[PDB]
């Protein structure tokens, strides 16, 4: 008894480290240890938004943009609360949770969840489609910024040449853009406890 | 100069950009977002783009192919099935208004293995001999050797040049 608690906090730690390696194993490991509650995807995103801090985040994120874990994914995004942020404030906060995976069509599922819940949440004024297109191309204008990989990075106005049509049709306002463009230049999106 | 390189999936691109690598390992943290694949050779610039995603998309392609003198285009000869959609692929690319000049290569990978479809066949499943206005060339190769990478990489070098 006196040993309980320190035993039952390892007994986590073992299932994390498990989680870490196969998010799979692990997830099933926490439900019969009763960590989780059980394997819904309601009851798994919960667990995941709240212990994130304590998971490999690289992990979450390849268990998030998993094609198959399509509800999961929304499950966990509904966690959040991006009311009243501005989409490159809204895309920092997700972003502090997982890691972005690097293939494109991973990035594709994150942002189109994430998209799509940011619009719902407002419920300049883009259309659910517009702030997926914004979005996404905020990611990319970090990879150009950032990416040691990358030669030339985009000027302001490549960035906003580039968007041209983005908006419901027409164009953003270039004040909007210039403050996106300018937030992601001078501040790169990164993993803080990695640095 | 700049060359950008597409293929469908499995195709070879990440393995053919790794051998010609050989640079100082990634030491560094990985920058959050889209991975980077891209490599000098006679001050020119390949870099790998992956032509996968919704078309909602594709405007903000438009930066990236501005400037593109060429295209490598990077098929798995092994792959029958598959060999249609390749074609589609590549004449999609090849329709970008911003590639009307641009040079076209074509690895035909994975030689290699025993029942590959050889140069001559991917020439024809891909429909190289019907376009007529397109410079181009097809190089067999494997990858995981090296085998052809440079064979081709100094034939489209060449054609740029002059
Ligand atoms: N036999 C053989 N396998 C190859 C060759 N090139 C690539 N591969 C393999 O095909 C798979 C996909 O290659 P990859 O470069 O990742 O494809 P990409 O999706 O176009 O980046 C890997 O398992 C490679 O090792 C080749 O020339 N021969
Ligand atoms: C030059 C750098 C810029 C980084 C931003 C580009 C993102 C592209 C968007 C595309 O749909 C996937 C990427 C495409 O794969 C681009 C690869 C690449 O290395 O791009
Ligand atoms: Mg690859």
């Amino acid at each position: 008894g006196s040993h309980m608690a320190s035993d039952r906090k390892t007994e986590f730690i073992l299932c994390v480290e498990t989680f870490n390696e196969k998010a799979k194993k692990g997830i099933q490991m926490l439900i019969e240890k009763g960590f989780i509650d059980s394997d819904s995807n309601r009851d798994i995103a919960s667990f995941l938004f709240l212990n994130n801090g304590r998971l490999n985040k690289k992990t979450i994120g390849l268990l998030l943009c998993d094609p198959k874990k399509t509800s999961l994914l929304k499950e966990f995004i509904d966690l959040f609360d991006f009311k009243g942020l501005r989409v490159d404030e809204a895309i920092r906060i997700l972003l502090t949770k997982f890691r972005l995976p690097g293939e494109s069509q991973q990035i594709e599922r994150i942002v189109e969840a994430f998209s799509s819940k940011y619009s719902a949440d407002q419920s300049v004024q883009p259309d659910a489609d517009s702030v997926f297109v914004l979005s996404y191309s905020i990611i990319m204008l970090n990879t150009d910024s950032h990416n040691p990989q990358v030669k030339d990075h985009m000027t302001f106005d490549d960035y906003s040449n580039n968007l041209r049509g983005c908006y419901n049709g027409k164009d953003f306002p270039r004040w909007y853009l210039h403050k996106i463009y300018t937030s992601i230049k001078v501040k790169e999106i990164v993993m803080p406890e990695e640095h | 100069m700049r060359i950008l390189m597409v293929g469908l999936d499995a195709a070879g691109k990440t393995t053919i950009l790794y051998k010609l690598k050989l640079g100082e390992i990634v030491t560094t943290i990985p920058t959050i977002g889209f991975n980077v694949e891209t490599v000098e050779y006679k001050n020119i610039s390949f870099t790998v783009w992956d032509v996968g995603g919704q078309d909602k998309i594709r405007p903000l392609w438009r930066h990236y192919f501005q400037n593109t003198q060429g295209l490598i285009f990077v098929v798995d000869s092994n792959d029958r099935e598959r060999v249609n959609e390749a074609r589609e692929e590549l004449m999609r690319m090849l329709a970008e208004d911003e590639l009307r000049d641009a040079v076209l290569l074509v690895f035909a990978n994975k030689q290699d293995l025993p029942n590959a479809m050889n140069a001559a066949e991917i020439t024809d499943k891909l429909g190289l001999h019907s376009l007529r206005h397109r410079n181009w060339y097809i190089q067999a190769t494997c990858a995981t050797s090296g085998d052809g990478l440079y064979e081709g990489l100094d034939w489209l070098s060449n054609q740029l040049r002059n």
